[PDB]
Formats: structure tokens, sequence, C-alpha cells
RNA sequence: AAGGAGGUAAAAAUGG
RNA sequence: GUCGAAGGUGGGACAAAUGAUUGGGGUGAAGUCGUAACAAGGUAGCCGUAUCGGAAGGUGCGGCUGGAUCACCUCCUU
RNA sequence: CUGCAUUAGCUAGUUGGUAAGGUAACGGCUUACCAAGGCAACGAUGCAUAGCCGACCUGAGAGGGUGAUCGGCCACACUGGAACUGAGACACGGUCCAGACUCCUACGGGAGGCAGCAGUAGGGAAUCUUCCGCAAUGGGCGAAAGCCUGACGGAGCAACGCCGCGUGAGUGAUGAAGGUCUUCGGAUCGUAAAACUCUGUUAUUAGGGAAGAACAUAUGUGUAAGUAACUGUGCACAUCUUGACGGUACCUAAUCAGAAAGCCACGGCUAACUACGUGCCAGCAGCCGCGGUAAUACGUAGGUGGCAAGCGUUAUCCGGAAUUAUUGGGCGUAAAGCGCGCGUAGGCGGUUUUUUAAGUCUGAUGUGAAAGCCCACGGCUCAACCGUGGAGGGUCAUUGGAAACUGGAAAACUUGAGUGCAGAAGAGGAAAGUGGAAUUCCAUGUGUAGCGGUGAAAUGCGCAGAGAUAUGGAGGAACACCAGUGGCGAAGGCGACUUUCUGGUCUGUAACUGACGCUGAUGUGCGAAAGCGUGGGGAUCAAACAGGAUUAGAUACCCUGGUAGUCCACGCCGUAAACGAUGAGUGCUAAGUGUUAGGGGGCCCCUUAGUGCUGCAGCUAACGCAUUAAGCACUCCGCCUGGGGAGUACGACCGCAAGGUUGAAACUCAAAGGAAUUGACGGGGACCCGCACAAGCGGUGGAGCAUGUGGUUUAAUUCGAAGCAACGCGA
RNA sequence: UAAGGAACUCGGCAAAAUGACCCCGUAACUUCGGGAGAAGGGGUGCUCUUUAGGGUUAACGCCCAGAAGAGCCGCAGUGAAUAGGCCCAAGCGACUGUUUAUCAAAAACACAGGUCUCUGCUAAACCGUAAGGUGAUGUAUAGGGGCUGACGCCUGCCCGGU
């Protein structure tokens, strides 16, 4: 690791002599990938980072980035109190979740009558579902 | 102990100058005696009176109020000091208030006031400012 | 104190520190040393970019990076303006002048300068976000 | 008559 | 042959970097436990020292007033 | 001419002498001998950093910061050593050796040193052309023409800086369109624009076109030294020729307002305000801060402000900062007086006389290069710039003068400081001895069921006879009244009495010494309590500890016990709010009134030294201090420089240990603090009042019933009211 | 005993190596004694010249004993023999000592030091039926027994059971 500034000034001289060969950072995974032609390109080129710049790396198949979803419907609560101590903090909310239409992204509906949850709060929930998901539940 | 007389005399004049005594007596010494002296021609005390007595002898001044009561003295400050001297050129002579104050001196040709070491173009040690 | 005083024990004045430490050094890789330079600007390597929460009473998700510096160290730049096009191994330009919510946040990134890029829809004050003039 | 200094008792539930 | 750079061997000195692990320190958002201090702060507080206790802290010994206070005598000032 | 003591010892050819060798030269420069010298708290040695200066930036100055360009001096030339040649080198583009590194090779062997000028790679935020010419100045060689000269003279690039000029000027209300705001009238961009007229700095085109150039050499004469006389040589006057820049600067003629304005700011500091979007988000920010629906603070638009071929940001230095204070600050409570003595070095020092001239003052001479800064003048059209004079700049050196002050020497004085003589008080210290009260324990007689304790309790002690009471004994510790803003001591501290040894202080006298003094780094001692070691002692009290109680909990406060310790001897530790939060010495500056120990003059007056209160002038942010200053002055010492981090870490020294002394930084905040003011509050106080107590009459609480309320139940028992100030209340 | 040099082996077992005298020099740590012969280095024969000395003697003489220089020889001079290998760490026991005669020498025992406990003297404890003895010709700073085991810092809670 103590050749990554190395590693990344090579890249940009080699994408400067080459124009074929590319190199950029994938955010989900926080990889830097290299595309190239072929595997001998990318041979040739990993060889000649490994010796004419004097970084050697190591290579690898680029990790997939997956994602979950809901394949069932299902009405759940969930309730948070702590009052037992100092300040007291109570929530409860009732959310149907629903397996959307693939492709269609998170769709939050807001079925409140009665002001049973204040209107101030449902954003704030909202927010909580996304960070929550944001967040993997099974993997 | 003691350490510094003119600074004593000074501070004698100083505070009698405050109280607003009339009179002041001090023990005495040559450069004492002619300080007063160079003070009555000036105008700042009214008087200098010596009293050749044992144990060195006594100043006995005697200090000038003007009309409404008014301070001929409005400060006395000691300029060469033991614990650091001060000494200046004659063309470096300092003007005390622009004019209107007095620095005594000590000269080669005796203790005189500033002007008069800037006519006869001597330096020499600065007792003191008065004004 | 007394002038023997002073003599013997000379005063001495208060010495003044730099607010922006990481530029007045320079690194010698040859000797494998750092080296006492004045800089106004140092390039580095963003090691993160993301958002910082500024302390009460202000509020906000707050851009900057953590970059190392030419010099190997490692520093925390605001990015200001309004979007930034900044990720990790991005090379930026660093000056000094801290941001007062932001407590470890002492320099700022210079935008328009190596890969940062100029504020999006700025018209006022353009030089001091990087953005060329529209006509 | 009103203020400054020293010694010296007797009393006491708990939470705002 | 003398002197003699570099080199070799040896035990020490000094400086810097780095090190499993470890210590307290600072900062931070509505965190948890109690409530030490500020009123006599509900056991006056603080200083030095010792020991004890989740924690603030408690307790003992000496010291300070930078301590409030009802009744008493003892003087001193106008 | 530099930082550190968290570097105190260094030095053995080292210091000196003798002899020799060696060198341009003196010399431990080197060697042989002899000696033990030399440096150092006036900072040696060690470590770190650094070329020095003229100067440059800043500042009113004093100062602070810096050491690019230009000039001087030094040092170095891949690293280290060496010598050769030479007048000169221990030699950048020389030699030899060693080392590291690199290159060529036919593998036998060879070669190299850009910190010369360009340029390449690398590092970096960042710094240029592998340019033209020796025409000018200078240098080397040559008799000279001349050759060489990446010195130098020029050109190229870069707003990098400074200076200069542009991007147009006159008229122009008819306030044109259009943007923005609007109170829907209008305001503003705005004489701005349009249009007419004018100029060409600039720009384009075409012509003319410098100076910098002196020369040298060569050719003619004239003159001067020498010659026997020429050629030659010196000098003088003439003539041909010599430009990289460059057909550049500059000048002339014609054409066009036509090609040539951007940056930041507009909440306060700080010149400049409005509308929209956003809505503690996005964002801004040097500080204070701004942003949650009315944002002059965020983004845009109009307008405005400051600058302008520049404008902003960052970095660094000085300033503002008197915020290290010599100029020019402080230490009672804001940071700061060592806990206190004794005392070394150093700093400072009473009066008079004579003398010296180190400091001090004054005149002359030399020098402080040039460039620079400042003043003046001159030349580029101006300016920057260039040139020329002046002035300035030393803590400089030599020399001649003055003697008041500081310094040195000599001689006197008694006032300060000590001593003698006559007196005074004292819980001053050390060691032995004696004594009364009280507590605890032990033994015994009488005696019964409690004692003790607290807010109330319980633990505990007691039916074995407790507690109470009486007598006797054992032992330890402290000394009731006197006792007092009283006394003594440097401070800590010292309180029964007696004896022995011993310290200090105060009063009067004026023989006696004659300045012998003050302060005091480093050092050396004492130093409350706790604590430690060894050996004793052990009543009381009492950390730890056990039990009881209180409490939501109670590792406490309270209660019952209880060990170390509290006491003694000898050692150790060396710290306290060790305080007057106030260093020591000295003198001066209104008063009133106590008290302690004296003295003098008539209950009174005067006076010395303490100890208190009140209070002028003066001081202070205020509180307050005020002859026992925190006033006015002088000397010396110690200490401070925002709050945390931290009295911490590291190093050092001390300690058995506990720990003590010395003592940072990173990082973090914009505060932390003092005195005083107004409120509010207090499990603070004083006083005053009220059917608040008290005096008294009658009630409620007890019974039945009416009604309201809580609870429960129900389908609902509608909702509201909850201490006083909800409950025959909205009703 | 070539080259190698712990690759051997459970293990460097054995062997090898060091070894004398003089000189230089010598660390952490420490109870300040030490560690230490630390470590790590240099010298060592013979001849001659010059020369400070000490003991014994009138002196000569005899004996002891250095210093400097110049030479000579060998592969090699404490020329043979005899004469420490050293260092860095960890566990245990403080240390010198003692022990299974004849398979165990150790970390076991002992130890100086600590503490508890008994014992007022015809002591307690021990031997013996007793007499008589040890203790002790001692007397609580003494004597017996238990446990611990230099030194340094410490040694907490429980008395229900025995
Ligand atoms: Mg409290
Ligand atoms: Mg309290
Ligand atoms: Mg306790
Ligand atoms: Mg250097
Ligand atoms: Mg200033
Ligand atoms: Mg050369
Ligand atoms: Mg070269
Ligand atoms: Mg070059
Ligand atoms: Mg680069
Ligand atoms: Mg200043
Ligand atoms: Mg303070
Ligand atoms: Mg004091
Ligand atoms: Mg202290
Ligand atoms: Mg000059
Ligand atoms: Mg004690
Ligand atoms: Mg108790
Ligand atoms: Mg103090
Ligand atoms: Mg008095
Ligand atoms: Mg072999
Ligand atoms: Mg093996
Ligand atoms: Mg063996
Ligand atoms: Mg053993
Ligand atoms: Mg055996
Ligand atoms: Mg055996
Ligand atoms: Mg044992």
């Amino acid at each position: 690791k103590a050749d990554q500034d190395k590693m990344t000034q090579a890249l940009v001289k080699l994408q400067e002599e080459d124009p074929t060969f590319h190199a950029h950072t994938d955010e989900e995974t926080g990889q830097v990938i290299i595309g190239g032609m072929g595997e001998l390109h990318l041979d040739i080129l990993v060889d000649r980072m490994k010796k004419e710049f004097n970084v050697e790396c190591n290579v690898g198949a680029p990790m997939v980035s997956y994602r979950e979803t809901f394949k069932s419907s299902a009405q759940v609560q969930g309730k948070f109190s702590r009052q037992s101590g100092g300040r007291g903090q109570y929530g409860d909310v009732h959310i149907e979740f629903t397996p959307n239409e693939t492709g269609a992204g998170f769709e939050f509906e807001n079925a409140i009558v009665g002001g049973v949850v204040p209107r101030e709060y449902i954003p704030s929930v909202e927010a909580g579902l996304k960070d929550a998901m944001e967040n993997g539940v099974l993997a | 102990t003691m350490t510094d007389p003119i600074a004593d005399m000074l501070t004698r004049v100083r505070n009698a100058n405050m109280v607003r005594h009339e009179k002041l007596e001090l023990p005495a010494s040559n450069i004492k005696k002619e300080i007063a002296e160079i003070l009555k021609s000036e105008g700042f005390i009214k008087n200098v009176e010596y009293v050749e007595d044992d144990k060195q002898g006594v100043l006995r001044l005697f200090l000038k109020y003007g009309q409404n009561d008014e301070r001929v003295i409005t400060g006395l400050k000691r300029i060469s000091k033991p614990g650091l001297r001060v000494y200046a050129k004659a063309s470096e002579m300092p003007k005390v208030l622009n004019g209107l104050g007095i620095a005594l001196v000590s000269t080669s040709e005796g203790v005189i006031t500033d002007k008069e070491a800037r006519k006869r173009n001597v330096g020499g040690e600065i007792i003191a400012y008065v004004w | 104190p007394t002038i023997n005083q002073l003599v013997r024990k000379p005063r001495q004045s208060k010495i003044k520190k730099s607010d922006s430490p990481a530029l007045n050094k320079g690194f010698n890789s040859k000797k494998k040393k750092f080296t006492d330079l004045n800089s106004p600007q140092k390039r580095g390597v963003c090691t993160r970019v993301g958002t910082m929460t500024p302390k009460k009473p202000n509020s906000a998700l707050r851009k900057y990076a953590r970059v190392r510096l030419s010099n190997n160290i490692e520093i925390n730049a605001y990015i200001p303006g309004i979007g930034h096009n900044l990720q990790e191994h991005s090379v930026v330009l660093v000056r000094g002048g801290r941001v007062k919510d932001l407590p470890g946040v002492r320099y700022h990134i210079v935008r328009g300068a190596l890969d940062t890029s100029g504020v999006d829809g700025r018209r006022q004050g353009r030089s001091l976000y990087g953005t060329k003039k529209p006509k």
C-alpha cells in the first residue's frame, strides 16, 4: 500500500502513452479497475508497471456490487421506547412493505389518517427507512 | 540602605511640593547645594540656606508658590541612577517640556543647566529633569 | 526587573506558530528527510472524500477530503463551493485557511486546480471557485 | 446609639 | 622506512524512524450512573498529606477564610 | 558578530621553555627533552543551526525580520587524500591514488564528472532559449592584422515587479427602447444610449531612418629622446574602413471609433442595498457570527463601492502589539514575592579634602570602497530608470584638551553599621524533675433491668448483675482560670510549675572602631500536618474496617465499635490557603485614638520601639491601602506574559518509599479571569402584618341522607376542573 | 585430516577452542560491595650499546631489578609442559553450605530474616517406671514448638464449621 501513489502516477503516464488503456475508480467497491484490449495487453501493462515504474501490482476479477430486495409483502410494526433513563424517547410506526416492480426503485407512501403520526416526523421516518435500506438487511 | 542622595533630595522636594509645605530640611552635600542653587536661580524655589553644623550640615530649602496657590514645580525626575547612569553629548542635550523645563546636568565645567551646557557646547551626566 | 536583571537575563519574545504547518515542510526523498520551506500551496492525493458534521450551533454536511500531501503529511481539507468531482486518488492543490465549524480541518482545496473542477453555475466571485467566464 | 475583631453554646429526618 | 586517505574489526555515545501492546489527554450529538461545587449548595469550602470507594468523591490530621448563621460574654472605632 | 545549562567541566602537543628541522615568513608548524601548565559560570566543552558584509523589508523611533538580483571577502568543484608544474594552485572544464556511480568494448581492455552557458530527467506550488555577435567594455596570446572569449553586448519567453499610455473626445432630454424595483404614479441603469461633429495616443499600410563607432591597423606629414645618419619608437594633426541588435528605436503620409476591461466587495470592522430561490438544507466565514418562510451575511439578477491590465486567495516578515515594556508593562484580590533563615560570587553604596584620567565631555587627523537609501541638479517627450555632487552612517583608531559625576590611589568625619556602660519584658529553644482536673481500664462493697444513642431508631453493652454510686490501683496524653487587635521568634511555631544550659529583641548614655553597609544567583540549614524506618509506648481521639440507621441506592454525613496513626528517641521526607495571598534595605509625606516594654519633663506633656482601629494627600479597575502604604523615590533579588493540555511527558538531581525540585510540546478554545452593579434565588437572617397562632362560640371527622370527586363496572357510565388557587366547580 | 563448520543430536554429548605474565581498555544493571579476568585488543626470543635504581659490603664483589636505542634468526619466541572460552536473554532458589554410602546434588533440606504460639523457673518441652538428667550452671533481649525463608514493596475478605 505504500506504493499506491507511484501506482497512480504510473497509471496516469501509461494512459497518456496508450489511449486504449484506461483506469478508473469504482465508487461502490472502492476498487481501481484497469480496462484493456485483452489479456495480453493487460499483462504487458502490469509487467511494465512492475518493472519500469517499480510498482508490483496484483490483478483479479472486479468485484460485483450486489443488491437486495423483498420477494414477499408484509405489514410490520416498529416501536422504540427509551423512557427508562433521563430523557424519554417514544417512537412507533406501522408500515406495509411490498415487493416493488423491478427497476421502479424505493417508493414511500404516506397513508396516515387522523394525524396519528405527526406530519413533522413523516419525513424523518422516510429518512430512517432510506438509511436502513442503504445498509443491507441480508448481506 | 541609602543609595541615591540626589534621588532622595528630589523626592523630599516632590513630597513637600505635593503637601504644599513652605520649608524643607535635608542633610547637605556639595552636589545637593549646587542643585538647590540652580533651582533658586531658575526660579523653582524661593530660597536656600545652609547650616554648617556637624554631621555634614543641613540644607534648608524654601519652596515657591505662585498666585492662586499654584505650584511652580510641576515635577522632578531622576534621570541618571546608580543602577543605570545616563550621559549625553552637547548636540544631544534634551529639552524638558519643549524648553519650558530645565535638565540639571553635571559637567567638567561644574553642575549646570542644559541651556548652559548647550551654550558652552559640553555634555555630561544628566542628573535630573525639573519642570 | 532591574537593569541588572535585564542584563543578566534579557527579555525573551513569545514565539509565533504557523496556522498551516503542513505547508511549511517539504520532503527530500533521496535523504529521506523533511526540510523547512514556506509554500503557498501543496499538491496532494485525496485519501478520502466525504462529509463531516459541524460543531454546534451550526448544522450541515460539509464536504471535505483527507489528503496526503507531497511531503507525506496527511491533512483534512475543506472543499468549498456547491458540488465537487473529487474521489479517492484525486490529485488536488491545498492552500491554507481553516474552517471554523470543522474541528480538524485546517486547509482548503483550491477549486479549478489539478483535478478539482470549478463550481458549476457560479457567476459571482468566480475566481474564488475556479469557474471560467461564461460570456 | 451604630459599626468593626475573638471565644462560645443549644437545635437538626429525606426530596424538590 | 616515516607520515598517510580509504578499508576492516570491536565496545561504547548520540539522533531519527518504526513496533505487538499499553497510558493518560483533548474534542464531539439529545448517550448511561449518581449529584461533588456554586445559597449554610442541604455534611461550609479550599490547601497539604494519607487511606478507601463505580464515579464524582468520603474519611482522618494540620492549616486558611477566599465561610453563612440565632443567643451569649471579650474588647476597638465614630 | 547565534540558540541551548533538560550541555559543567574541557585539554596531554595540550600550555610554556630549551634544541633542531621546516616555511615567504613568526610560531607546537613538527620532532627530542624538561616542567605541569592552558581554557572555563565574563559560558569553556558539547549539541543544533548558519557562508559573512555592503545592503534589503518593516517601524515615528528604538527596534524586529532577512542576507535574491548588484559589489567586496571567504569556501567549494562527484567524495576523500596527495603532490607536480608554476610568480601564483595543493588547481571547476590538469595529474596520481582510493571510494561510489555510470558508460563503451572485438572481453584483450578503455572512458567520464554542467554548483560554466543552453538543454534533458527528477523533485517541486514554482522560475526561461540546446538563440545572434565579438560591433561596444573587459580579458588571454601576438610586433600587428587578427584568433579565442556562453565574460560580456544583445535578442527570445514569463503581468513576476515598478513606471508610463491606451481601451476614445465634444454636443447630446427627445430622459428613446430594454433590464431591475415599484406604493403601478414612478425611480434607476442614464448623457448612459441613439444621432451629429472631432482626434488617431494606439492599431494597419507605405516611405525615411540615428546614436551607440572610440578606434586598432594602414597611409601621409609635424615634433621629442637616441643616432654618425636612416628605418623604427613616443606624442600631435589628417584620411579609408569597422553594427549582433537591425531597417530595430524614432519621424513622416493615409484609413478606421473602428480590434483593446476584468477582478473583488456591499451585516459591523469597511466604501457600497434592493428583488427573487432556498429554508439550520444547500452553503458562507478573518473575528463577532449568518442560514428553520421578511436572509442587505447562502446562489442568481439589477444597482452600488474599491481597484484597474490587473484583481482576488494562500504562504512568509515587520506593523498595529506598551502582547518581553531601554525608550515603554507588571506581581494585595486579575498571571506573578521563593515557606523562612545563614550566607558565597556579582550588582549597588554615607560626608569632606588632594591626586589620576578607565568611564564621561570636547577639538584635530585618518578611515568607514563602489553601488544603495535621503537632498539637489542633469539626460531619456514624462515617469520608472540612468548619471553627477552633497549629506548621512563607528560601540572605529591616533592624538590634544576639562575634572563635576561614576571608577582608581591617599588623607580625614560620625550621622549608617557594630562595640562598651546602665536597664526591660517575654508561651524563644534544649534537657531533667514535680503536680491538679478529666478520660479509659482493673479489683472490691451497695444496687436493679436498664444503659447508651438519635430527628426518630437500631446495632451495641447488661439478668453471668450492666449503667449509677463509693474506695483503691495501673497507665498514656493535654495543661481549666490567668488569656488580652497581649508577648516572643526569620518562618514553621511557642500557653501547668520548678531547676540547669542557651538564642534573639527593645530602651537610655554617649567613651569606643570608623562605612566595616544593603541585597544576595549558585550553595548551606530550619521547616505545620500527614507519611516512612528502627526501638518503645498506647489513655483519649480516630483513616482503614465491621455492624446499625437514613436512602430509590448510601462504599457517606448520623449511631455503636475500631486498627494504623495520634505520644517519645533517633534518622528520613521537605510539602501547606507554609497568607498580610503584600520580598529585603533605606529615606520622605496630615491627623485622631487604644494597648505592650521602656526613657525625659511638669493626672498632664514630650519621646523610642512594637501591636490595633479610624482617616487626609496620593495611589487603585474597583474593592480598598494610607507612617505597620498598596503613596513618593533609589538599590538588589525572586517571579509573570490568554485558558486548558500540566505541574503532565522526557531528561537530570534528591528520596527506603511516598514522592520532591527543575520543567516543555503537540493539540484545543475565544475566551478563561478581578472588582463592582441591578435582578432573581437560598434546606440565610431581622423586623412587621394577616381568624396565622392565641382567647372563645359553633362545627366537620362518628350515624342516616343529599350532592360533587377518585376508583371499579358498563355499550356508554359525555367532556372540562386536581395542593392552597379541582371536588353543591362549568351545570 | 581437503572443503564445509552443528547441516549432528533429545540436547554441541564428546571433542575442539581459551588458558601464563605485562600493557591498553572494559557495558547494562546494582543491595554501590559488585558485575570484572566483563568484553575487546597489543606485547613476549636472542645479541649489542647507553643508562635511573634497590639490598648487602670500606671498597671490590655478590644479589634484585628497570628504561631507551640499534641489530640478528625462524612458519612460529609463555617456540615444550602446566594455567578461564566468551556473550545476550528467561524460569527457580537470595547467597556460602547440606542430601538419597552404591541409578536422583536439584527448584529438595538448611540458612540469616519474619511471624505465631507455649513458658515466672522444680519453666515449658524432651528422655526415663522412677531415681536422675537435658533445657541451663540459662531466666522472657531467655528457652521449646509450628509455619515462612536474604533484601525491597506488600500481605486483602470470612470466626458459620473444626
Ligand atoms: Mg451537593
Ligand atoms: Mg456541601
Ligand atoms: Mg469511609
Ligand atoms: Mg548550509
Ligand atoms: Mg512599536
Ligand atoms: Mg583549471
Ligand atoms: Mg565541468
Ligand atoms: Mg546547465
Ligand atoms: Mg513534478
Ligand atoms: Mg513591539
Ligand atoms: Mg493570582
Ligand atoms: Mg513571604
Ligand atoms: Mg509552595
Ligand atoms: Mg558609499
Ligand atoms: Mg508527624
Ligand atoms: Mg466514628
Ligand atoms: Mg504565596
Ligand atoms: Mg506604634
Ligand atoms: Mg577437517
Ligand atoms: Mg539441527
Ligand atoms: Mg562438553
Ligand atoms: Mg541454592
Ligand atoms: Mg545415589
Ligand atoms: Mg549422582
Ligand atoms: Mg518454606
